[PDB]
């Protein structure tokens, strides 16, 4: 008889790059003319065609690529059909070029942060573990006394042991306030312990108790298990500089003061790449080194360019890429000296240029489709013209921005869909950067 | 009444569509396929930074200048 | 006599946009008068923001000092309400010595997302009638006890809990205490002491105003909603037992690995129907005060999924970018103004400025005679707006001084001799040319 | 400032130029300890040995001596307090605490040393009452919900003996002290005085 | 800095003495409008903020609110609702903790403490001493808060209302100290939308009061059923082929 | 196969500095071309360091951008190899937000002096064939080599290392005697049944071992400066280091040096982009090159006359003539088209690709016409269209693609003067 | 047996009231930015103890 | 410096210019403990 179903969640929200899905090419490595959600840049599609294609070949390190191209060119949108045509297993790092200038730690080492989090790694951890309901817990003494040796009954659904551990293991089972009748779970890499609460055998010992009592564990108490890791060296060089880990006094301590950020010495980054290329020969681990993308470079000081000279010629960097929207620009920090995209020469020299071309008025009418229909937006054909024609005379972020503010006129006065009337009746409301301009000069006594 | 795939089967039911019965476990609840494993953060060692004897013995201003460090 | 600590302030007789469901401006309404173009598109842009599908949209207003560029993003802000966060920030708040421009913007950002959480919990809210604690003679410390409450209908005893005695005996509570506990967190709480079991009493044991006993059944629901934002979930995040820091405001440079974790974690709760995220405002007044490498910032932040929708507001013709040489509209880099939607304010007429003082004269309880606004619409036309509104609470107060009810023409007269209007001020600056200093 | 942002400062003077002035109640009971006497029933409850209702405390003060009757849970915290007869307490009858000062004045001549300062005799009566009308700027609330002093915890005692900083007070601390004087302001607890601001320069 | 935090523990004894003396007795000057006495520098005391003080009033211990230990999201308005009826009620301005599940982030990676080996039979017990924690009373300072309250501490379970511990020991993070995880029970629900709109049916039924029947395949399904109907409390019966006659 | 940390980057073809006997450099070896002048003094200044005997000198390489001054520099440090300290750092890599700009620049030059020492310990290694314990303690253990068996009553400390260690029958270990430490190795072959499996070790059990082992004279100020210094070294949180403690440091490593319990071994500080350093941190180098310490330094820059950081003032190489007088020079040269082929050649043998000759020509052309560095960047990217096109080696036709999709700084300088008003700024 | 002169600099005053052990600042050196709080109860009490004749 | 002021190091650096010179003579006692005996009573 009846038919029932559900469904409220919210979508993920729509962004100003979601409609960004690859590079569209051909196995050729040609350009499809609009494909993935893009159009038009066939000279930088297929050059960053060959830029996956040397992600993918892992056998270089420190090659640098650099968009340069006037605003709303696509450049920040080409770097993210990079990272969507890798998938997720490659670490892509995006960056802003102003994100440099910590306060915690000088700007030439939060570039070495960076560097250092755009090559992964993936581990096979064969952990081993202990878990159960606690039926015994007998502590062990020796000569002037102290704890020596510790007892622990386990019990599961599957056994019971009764353990032997090392009085550190006692005291993180005090620190946690273990009991008798606990179900608790036991690294034994890492002498970390977990206390989940009560086994729900004694779920009613009591009308009130604080616990959420929880199912005896299955499986025998003493295990291993094959837990695959991902992984940043940066989140190796990190967790030895501060380390929360093991269970005495200073790292418990350690752990709750204010994180501040410090300035890694790199005897210690020799220490992690010692190790990873022992994790590498023994088969443990996969590397996969990935992107560094810096968008807005133009304004890393020349600190930071003169650093990035030894960074990226070194034999363990990730590969890179770089955005830039500017001509001959003064470089931030010289004062004196003027340069092709805000970089220094000495740097460019070490860069691939992909050159990104400015758009026909034909190509701003195929975004724009694109564009409502990511917006999840109808519109008549006289008034996407209309879009496009603004688009001749303004810039095409402005007419993409025109959108929703139109189609919230379309739908306030019952409408389906866009039409010409809602967007240009929004373009008397909405001025944008050339229009306010010229209101702003003619105004110019009073501000 | 019908039921959508969760967010985390639609990854477990592409995977199948690229058997009838492993195809309605998937579907039917993921933990049929996969269980959910205890995750931990990974956990690491390195050396312990070796210290020569001799510069234990003749080199911390600590002990090779406690004379002069009472006065 | 009452007074509260929220008061009569530059924008308090503001409470809405004032627009009809048809999404026109009224000529005076909620507060709002005149100003038809920017209050028409603020309207479409709050309706953007309670529809909140898309991401880090944003809008600048623009326009004269004094012509209500903050005055629109108030209407906005009480239009929006309460439940959804508006983040105010003037441009010069991110120039920390705490932490970097970039994080400081981050957590504007983040502090004006809010994930929305329903904490149901069932309590028992009732009257102590007797408690029981067992101590053993020394022992491995087996506490037992029980525990017996009442309600003005029902009652019932409780067998207790070894966690749930030490949170009883550490608030000291006591036979005719009135305590709500909280079944899912174990947490005790204390309302006060009923009538009637503290007559049976010593040296005082506490001094507080009683409480009515409770009523109907002894165990019921509560309902709570939290509005956290995503910084402050950041900042929980980046220590343990970290939840100071939410006040004191001393947790820098947050590690960008726990961003990226809590967006993943938020967007699961949403996939769960655990939480709700609602995105609100941020509004950066003044935002001529950000340096190039702060709008460079924005450039790329503005594009995140979690952006909320952004708003500036500036007041400044073709000016140089802060910390650069170059000029541009707005004191802002093209890179950014080619990204944003510019709402344009206009002057104001005779019949809007007497419109803005009358609505204003309500709000600070003040009688005028029309004579009196004639000469206050003078005055705010010969003399900028803001000056105008600044001779009203004055005018009202020479007027209580000599015990009038209404103000008039010469009171009015009065305070314009008293308080001098800048233009004023920067004439007589000019007989005294040798006497101030650094000209 | 070096501690702290300059629009930071300009806020904190913005909260020092606001006052509450709320007023309460502090009474308290103080005196020499005279006895400490446990009073049993005869009848003790149906298993155990015997039983007591409640202690009395004599205590004394220049104006006179009086037994106070206390709930035996007093006895617990007067052996974790030292507490021999002679030595001068004090109870805050708001709250049941109990506290040592010191062996009262009276016998300070029993030894010609003992390694404790000698405290006077208490003056007025055993019990104390008065009404104070206390003053606080917003910003000295906004100082003391940012950085509590009570040491009971390890990140307090750690925060205590690193040397004190002005820290960026977030919007929502200042959020939630208006929410709250606003609370007491409704109710007649707490009067308000909006102050004033000076700068000079 | 362990005496440094021993003469810090007496310093917080010694507040709430003088805090009394200081605050309930004017008799004029010492000798007649003359002379000063032993901590008359100690001013720290005279703010009606400070600790003491703050302790002692009963009502400013309500607008500190903010303590070290607790998970304070501000204040709020809540509801509460009797079962019966279904009648409910408002109460206005009330202090909340956050929800037990915000703290989920987690490092990646969690390193042992660097340790320096050395060649030496002298110097060994030196590092040796450092794992354990240099002294007794150091460590018992940072693990329990002081001495005398770790003394007091070992025998807490005789006293009927002890304080609260002073040390590491004073602090429970939601989690506990450990990273690693297991799963919550709620995400059976989650996972599966079969599973999920079997809850909002079973809410539905249990809030109309009728008796149902579950049927199902897999005895590996009928498996994660029974975990579900257990975690929620609904009772539950089953009877898989695997069952006796 | 699999990939270390360590891939092919832009100085991996160089594995040393190709030099015969004489300090004469053949046309090309070791994986590096030409420079005859620049390579036969980089020979004579890796001599001085090899030597040690002369303290505070400094060389500094100049010459036109791509010259091979980094790559000289490079290797050289490749040449010097282990057992002498070699340490790098870019000239922007000092200013430190934590430390002082001077103090960076003094650990710079002391983690780049060496002390070295030799230390004797007595280390058991076996097998171990059997072990027993009781309930004061007693115990038995047993090892064995391929060569000897022995039985050794144990004491108390080593009994507690034993059963802590949880040390089983056919474990091969390692005993630290000294230290009652434990090291297992794994399992004995024979007992690999029911991981790891090793041979027993060769001779006797107990040896009487020397160590050889190396401090840097900055790494024994760090062990001085805290309660555990070691940590400091790695954390970062060595700052502002108290210069009486040097003071002292340096006067007791001067006794160990005479007393011959030590030798002090010089090593290299590489500090390369030389004129990022302020007016300021020159007037450090200006004093610390004269002390017996110092290290050889190298610097390398590529500036004319340029503004020194911090002044006014314009002098040659971006440095003071104040520094300049203390120091040689060696000047790199621009490259013929001979070097230039063989470079790529070279550069092809470590990226490992093949290409016709016809396009090693146009590669060289593009190379002359763009300062090599760009041609050596069309290498890979034309192997890879290469690879897109399934074909055996690299064309022409390859690198003329390639050359239309990425531009060099030239042809991107000139398409951004076409669209001059559509860029920001001007 | 003896009553006894010390002079001490207002300073010193403000520093011990700065923190819990801020007499270890006034050798340190390791204090700054004081609470202007502080400040001026200590002109307060200053003022307050010469008037009672006691300084 | 980036911890303390100028004048500060200055200041330290005049002090590292003034030397006590304090004599007082050596007294190493050393060998293989033959007896430890303990000896208010
Ligand atoms: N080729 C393209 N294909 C699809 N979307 C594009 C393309 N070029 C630009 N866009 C879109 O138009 C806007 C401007 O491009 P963007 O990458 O932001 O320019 P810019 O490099 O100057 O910062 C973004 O919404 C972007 O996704
Ligand atoms: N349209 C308006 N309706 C009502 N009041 C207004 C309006 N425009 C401005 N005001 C009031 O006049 C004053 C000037 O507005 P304000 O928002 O401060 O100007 P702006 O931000 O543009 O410089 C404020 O007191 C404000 O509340
Ligand atoms: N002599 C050489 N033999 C082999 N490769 C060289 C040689 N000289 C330069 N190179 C290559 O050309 C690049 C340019 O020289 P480099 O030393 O890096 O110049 P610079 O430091 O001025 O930027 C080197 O990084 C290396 O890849």
């Amino acid at each position: 008889k009846i038919e029932e179903v559900k469904s409220t969640t919210k979508t993920q929200r729509i962004a100003s790059h979601s409609h960004v899905k690859g590079l569209g090419l051909d196995e050729s490595g040609l350009a499809k003319q609009a494909a993935s959600g893009l159009v038009g840049q066939e000279n930088a599609r297929e050059a960053c065609g060959v830029i996956v294609e040397l992600i993918k070949s892992k056998k270089m390190a420190g090659r640098a690529v650099l968009l340069a191209g006037p605003p709303g060119t696509g450049k920040t949108a080409l770097a993210l059909a990079i990272a969507q045509e890798l998938g997720s297993k490659v670490p892509f790092c995006p960056m802003v070029g102003s994100e440099v200038y910590s306060t915690e730690i000088k700007k030439t080492e939060v570039l070495m942060e960076n560097f250092r989090r755009a090559i992964g790694l993936r581990i096979k951890e064969t952990k081993e573990v202990y878990e159960g309901e606690v039926t015994e817990l007998t502590p062990c003494e020796t000569e002037n006394k102290t704890i020596s040796h510790v007892i622990i009954g386990l019990k599961t659904a599957k056994g019971t042991k009764q353990l032997k551990l090392d009085p550190s293991i006692f005291e993180s089972l005090q620190k946690e306030r273990v009991e008798a009748g606990d179900v608790i779970y036991i690294e034994a890499n890492s002498g970390a312990v977990k206390r989940q609460g009560r086994c729900d055998t004694y779920a009613t010992e009591f009308d009130l108790e604080a616990e959420e009592y929880v199912p005896l564990p299955k499986g025998d108490v003493h295990k291993k298990k094959e837990i695959i890791q991902d992984v940043t060296l940066h989140d190796l060089d990190v967790a030895n500089a501060r380390p929360q880990g093991g269970q005495d006094i200073l790292s418990m301590m350690g752990q709750l003061m204010k994180p501040k950020k410090t300035e890694i010495t790199d005897k210690l980054r020799g220490e992690i790449n010692k190790v990873v290329n022992k994790y590498i020969d023994q088969g443990i681990a996969e590397l996969v080194p990935g992107v560094l993308f810096v968008d807005e470079v133009h304004m890393l000081d020349i600190e930071c360019f003169t650093y990035l000279h030894r960074a990226l010629e070194s034999s363990i960097a990730p590969i890179v890429i770089f955005a830039s929207n500017r001509g001959n620009c003064v470089i931030r920090g010289t004062e004196d000296i003027t340069s092709p995209h805000g970089i220094p020469l000495d740097l460019l020299d070490r860069v691939m240029i992909i050159r990104t071309m400015l758009y026909t008025p034909q190509e701003m009418k195929q975004i724009i489709k694109i564009r409502a229909q990511t917006e999840g937006i109808n519109i008549s054909e006289e008034a996407l013209n209309h879009l496009g024609e603004i688009g001749t005379k303004t810039t095409l972020r402005y007419s993409v921005q025109l959108l929703t503010p139109a189609n919230l006129l379309a739908k306030i006065n019952g409408k389906d869909s866009i039409e010409k009337e809602h967007v240009e009746e929004i373009s008397e409301l909405f001025y944008d950067a050339k229009s306010s301009a010229k209101i702003l000069a003619d105004q110019q006594d009073k501000y | 009444m019908y039921c959508q795939l969760t967010s985390r089967q639609k990854l477990l039911y592409q995977a199948l569509k690229n058997l009838v019965m492993q195809f309605r476990k998937v579907c039917n609840h993921p933990e049929l396929f996969e269980r959910q494993e205890t995750w931990s953060p990974f956990h690491i060692s390195l050396k312990p930074y070796h210290i020569s004897k001799f510069i234990y013995r003749h080199g911390q201003i600590r002990v090779f200048n406690h004379s002069r460090d009472r006065w | 006599d009452v007074t509260r600590i929220e008061r009569i302030g530059a924008h308090s007789h503001i409470r809405g946009l004032g627009l009809d469901d048809a999404l026109e401006p009224r000529q005076a309404s909620q507060g709002m008068v005149g100003q038809l173009a920017a209050r028409r598109a603020a309207g479409v842009v709050l309706e953007m923001i309670r529809e909140g599908k898309i991401a880090g949209r944003a809008v600048l207003i623009a326009g004269q000092p004094g012509t209500g560029k903050t005055a629109i993003a108030m209407g906005m802000a009480q239009a929006l309400g309460p439940d959804t966060p508006f983040t105010a920030i003037a441009g010069s708040e991110i120039f920390s010595l705490e932490m970097s421009k970039t994080e400081a913007l981050t957590q504007a950002f983040r502090r004006s997302i809010g994930v929305r959480i329903k904490e149901e919990t069932e309590i028992i809210e009732g009257e102590v009638v007797e408690i029981q604690i067992d101590r053993p003679a020394t022992g491995t410390g087996s506490k037992v006890g029980k525990l017996t409450l009442k309600t003005t209908e029902m009652e019932t005893i409780y067998d207790l809990g070894t966690k749930m005695i030490e949170s009883l005996t550490k608030d000291k509570v006591q036979a005719g205490d009135v305590i709500t506990i909280d079944k899912a967190t174990g947490k005790i709480s204390k309302l006060g002491r009923s009538f009637t079991r503290a007559r049976d009493y010593d040296a005082m044991g506490s001094q507080t105003k009683f409480v009515q006993c409770p009523d109907g059944e002894l165990q019921k629901r509560k309902e709570v909603v939290h509005t956290v934002s995503l910084h402050e979930i950041d900042v929980i995040n980046s220590r343990t037992q970290g939840f100071l820091a939410l006040f004191s405001g001393d947790t820098g440079e947050i590690k960008s690995e726990v961003r990226e974790q809590i967006n993943a974690k938020v967007a699961e709760w949403r996939e769960e129907g655990k939480a709700e995220i609602i995105p609100g405002v941020l509004f950066i007044d003044e935002v001529h005060m950000l340096d190039i490498e702060s709008f460079s910032f924005l450039n790329r932040a503005l594009e995140s999924d979690m952006a909320p929708v952004l708003i500036m507001a500036t007041n400044r013709g073709i000016t140089r970018i802060r910390g650069t040489s170059y000029q541009s509209p707005h004191g802002i880099p093209i890179d950014l103004l080619d990204r944003l939607l510019i709402v344009s304010t206009t002057p104001y007429s005779e019949k809007d400025t007497k419109q803005i003082l009358r609505i204003r004269c309500e709000e600070e309880d003040v009688e005028m005679s029309e004579d009196a606004y004639t000469v206050l619409t003078r005055i705010g036309l010969e003399t900028s707006l803001r000056y105008a509104i600044q001779l009203i609470t004055a005018a009202s107060l020479v007027c209580r001084k000599r015990k009038g009810t209404e103000v008039q023409v010469d009171d009015i007269k009065r305070v314009y001799s008293l308080f001098l209007d800048e233009s004023r001020s920067t004439q007589y600056m000019k007989e005294y040319q040798d006497a101030f200093l650094f000209n | 400032s070096t501690e702290i942002k300059k629009t930071e400062v300009l806020m904190e003077n913005f909260r020092r130029a606001i006052g509450l002035r709320i007023k309460e109640t502090k009474e308290v009971y103080e005196g020499e300890v005279t006895e400490l006497t446990p009073c049993e029933t005869e009848n003790p409850m149906g298993g155990y040995g015997k039983t007591i209702s409640h202690v009395i405390i004599g205590l004394k003060t220049a104006k006179g001596t009086k037994q106070l009757k206390l709930d035996p849970s007093i006895f617990e915290s007067l052996q974790k307090e030292r507490v021999e007869a002679g030595d001068v307490i004090y109870i805050e009858a708001n709250s049941g605490a109990v506290k040592r000062q010191g062996r009262c004045d009276t016998y300070a001549t029993e030894f010609d040393l003992e390694a404790e300062e000698y405290v006077p005799l208490p003056k007025g009566d055993v019990h104390k009452k008065k009404e104070i009308i206390q003053d606080v700027t917003l910003h000295d609330l906004d100082v003391a919900n940012a950085r509590p002093q009570g040491g009971q915890d390890i990140l307090s005692m750690m925060g205590q003996l690193m040397k004190p900083k002005k820290t960026e007070i977030t919007d929502k601390l200042r959020g939630e002290i208006n929410k709250v004087v606003n609370k007491y302001i409704d109710q007649g607890i707490a009067e308000l005085v909006p102050g004033v601001l000076f700068v000079d320069e | 800095l362990l005496a440094r935090w021993l003469a810090l523990f007496l310093s917080l004894k010694a507040s709430y003495r003088l805090h009394q003396l200081r605050s309930w007795g004017a008799p004029e000057g010492e000798s007649h409008q003359r002379y000063l006495r032993n901590k008359d520098f100690l001013l720290g005391v005279n703010f009606p903020l400070s600790f003491p003080n703050l302790c002692s009033c009963p009502l400013l211990k309500s607008l500190v609110f903010s303590s070290h230990c607790k998970a304070v999201s501000g204040y709020s308005d809540q509801v509460v609702h009797q079962r019966r009826s279904a009648t409910s009620s408002l109460r206005r301005c009330l202090l909340t903790e956050l929800p037990s599940f915000l703290c989920v982030a987690s490092p990646r990676v969690t390193a042992v403490p660097l340790d320096s080996y050395c060649n030496d039979r002298s110097a060994e017990y030196e590092r040796r001493v450092l794992k354990e924690g240099g002294s007794l009373a150091a460590k018992q300072c940072l693990l329990n808060g002081a001495p005398e309250l770790a003394a007091d501490w070992l025998n807490r379970r005789s006293q009927f209302f002890p304080e609260p511990a002073g040390g590491l020991w004073s602090i429970r993070p939601q989690n506990g100290w450990s990273f690693i995880r297991i799963p919550g029970k709620e995400s059976l629900i989650t996972d599966s939308g079969k599973l999920y709109a079997l809850d909002v049916l079973l809410t539905r039924l249990k809030s109309q009061g009728h008796r149902v029947l579950i049927y199902s395949q897999m005895t590996r399904m009928i498996d994660l059923l029974e975990e579900y109907m257990v975690y929620r409390k609904h009772t539950y019966m089953r009877l898989d082929g695997s069952s006796k006659i």
